[PDB]
């Protein structure tokens, strides 16, 4: 493992929710190499934890919109790879 | 109405730090990207210009739907303008009444009982007035401002709080003069 | 009998909107 | 040490105040529902 | 002694309809979760049970009953109900009830001959 | 031959009731968006003028309007009335209404003395 | 006056549920 | 745009709506460049005529496991540009 840094470029959540982003994003980066299980792994782990719906989505090159839930998002970079995580739904 | 006011009256002061605010916001980008440009390794406790600017358009969202929500809450709370505003003035009636009938004036009772009297009446137009005052930063806050809209209700109000002024002192002194007549009785 | 108009009944209970904010993301281009 | 042994001070300070949490809402759960009982059994519109 | 419970027999006694709603709703719904294929059966089996237990008072009354039961899923309930009657003879009973999972209102009312 | 014409004066025709309700509900609505502090007057103003078009006909009832008024959120809706009236002369009129973001129902009862 | 039970008047808005489909798409990683 | 061949991965929204969906990202791909700005456009023109709440992604490289509703969900290249349609909330 080499060092991959978190930087939070956006954050609506609590900093529980935030550092369990940042610990599932880097367990789903150190199963998966294709973003959409990384993604997969993600919202997968997080509608077990903090209910539907959320929306998550992976990768090095997009730019978006989301439109979430209050204390509902994070938008942040493990990397390269950016990890894009919302709820609606 | 009047706790919504307040929160109104806060929007409204974070309205004229928003200058100050989105200046700041400003010269933390400059500084933030000069440590970018001037190779600053950041920690992970440093909350950027990213997270700054993920605050600070999220305030810019909630005070835009939250100022749809004071937009859209001037009927609502103009209707409660004007039941507060006419129950201050009914409630003002009807004190101003009783309270220019009922007062002791004279100079054959007992003083304790009566400056009693006068302190309930003070403390009876004490919430009254408070009701005056909430109805006034009521169309302070929520621009229906016409001089505050100061009511003929909050001069009858306090105009009876002169006359009590005026009452409570002839009867201060009248509580000395009672204090002389119960050591010369 | 007199007929006339009864008292309006009404029961409350308020909704949410579950609170809605939009945010934009972009990946960069690297240097 | 301190970490371990203050972990598990809090983990004791952590379950006396869930057991005397629990024996306060054990309480209140059965003089609630007593009286909640007794609000369903007594009838209101009883003749006496 | 016999002509107090007479009058109690003759006007619309508001808040005993009451407790013919609670007992139509404690006997209907339960504390059953929203699954919506039962809420049709639970709204019939409430209006059915009041409907039962407002004939066996023995009032001469013409009643009507209506229900409305809701999901909890953030969605926030409204009714209202201003009629036309006599008033010195009938009134209206309304009861709001909910649990963690559904909601639900009862409105009740009694119109004299 | 009077008595036909006698019969359709105090009958409850269920149509003109919904073409009440109808007018009642394009008058007080129109097509305007959910919002919850105008849902109070948008009942209030539906059962008051239900309860105005209905007593302008002079027919000899007593009028029941009850309205439901309810945003689109993906919960679940059931609205329940049977009643207890003279089933020759009374009658009923249950009404589902919707827009792009509210469903709407009103019933509206009509019961002969 | 003859006093009758009278017919169970239903209005049923159901919950328009959707029973949602969660789908992974891909860019196909490209050089 | 040019010879880029809008071509359907994955469809489950209606044809008229699709091709209301290859326009807008057709027109929005013309009038920007930043990926972002073409989706916020492509945000409130779906949000003004098939309402709240959609959510689209515009980028040449990202993964997702997101969730749509039915009737409403297409991924479409635009060439190198991908462009993924959903409504969630």
């Amino acid at each position: 493992m080499c060092d991959r840094k978190a930087v939070i470029k956006n954050a609506d959540m609590s900093e529980e929710m935030q550092q369990d982003s940042v610990e599932c994003a880097t367990q789903a980066l150190e199963k998966y190499n294709i973003e959409k299980d990384i993604a997969a792994h993600i919202k997968k782990e997080f509608d077990k934890k903090y209910n539907p719906t959320w929306h998550c989505i992976v990768g090095r090159n997009f730019g978006s919109y989301v439109t979430h839930e209050t204390k509902h998002f994070i938008y942040f970079y493990l990397g390269q790879v950016a990890i894009l995580l919302f709820k609606s739904g | 109405t009047s706790d919504a006011v307040t929160f109104i009256t806060y929007v409204q002061s974070l309205k004229r730090k928003i200058k100050q605010f989105e200046k700041q916001v400003e010269l933390y980008r400059n500084g933030q990207r000069l440590l970018e440009k001037q190779r600053f390794q950041f920690p992970p406790s440093w909350l950027y210009i990213d997270n700054i600017e993920g605050e600070w358009g999220a305030f810019n969202d909630i005070m835009r739907r939250k100022d749809s929500a004071i937009q859209q809450q001037v009927a609502n709370l103009q209707m409660k303008i004007v039941q507060e505003d006419r129950a201050v003035e009914s409630r003002t009636t009807d004190l101003l009444t009783d309270w220019e009938k009922t007062k002791p004036v004279t100079g054959n009772l007992r003083p304790e009982e009566a400056l009693q009297a006068l302190t309930i009446y003070e403390g009876k137009f004490g919430r009254l007035k408070d009701d005056r005052e909430k109805c006034a930063k009521a169309k302070e806050a929520l621009e229906l401002t016409d001089t505050g809209l100061l009511s003929g209700s909050e001069e009858r109000v306090q105009v009876a709080l002169e006359e009590l002024q005026d009452l409570k002192g002839v009867w201060s002194e009248l509580s000395k003069v009672w204090e002389q007549i119960d050591q010369m009785k | 009998i007199k007929l006339g108009m009864a008292k309006i009944t009404q029961v409350d209970f308020p909704p949410r909107e579950i609170v809605t904010y939009t945010k934009e993301t972009q990946t960069p281009v690297m240097a | 040490k301190v970490n371990l042994k203050y972990d598990s001070w809090h983990k004791e300070v952590l379950s006396k105040f869930g057991q005397m949490l629990g024996s306060n809402m054990t309480e209140f759960h059965s003089q609630i529902s007593k009286s909640r009982q007794e609000l369903e059994q007594h009838s209101v519109d009883t003749a006496s | 002694m016999e002509d107090y419970q007479a009058a109690e027999e003759t006007a619309f006694v508001v808040d005993e309809v009451s407790n013919i709603v609670k007992e139509a709703i404690e006997s209907a719904i339960g504390g059953n979760a929203y699954q919506h294929s039962k809420v049709n059966q639970w709204t019939t089996n409430v209006v059915e049970q009041t409907l039962s237990q407002l004939t066996k008072l023995g009032k001469p009354f013409k009643y009507i009953v209506t229900c409305v039961i809701m999901q909890k899923n953030g969605a926030g309930l409204h009714t209202a109900s201003s009629c036309f009657w006599d008033s010195s003879t009938d009134g209206s009973c309304t009861v709001r009830w909910e649990n963690k999972t559904m909601y639900c209102i009862v409105s009740a009312f009694g119109l004299s001959i």
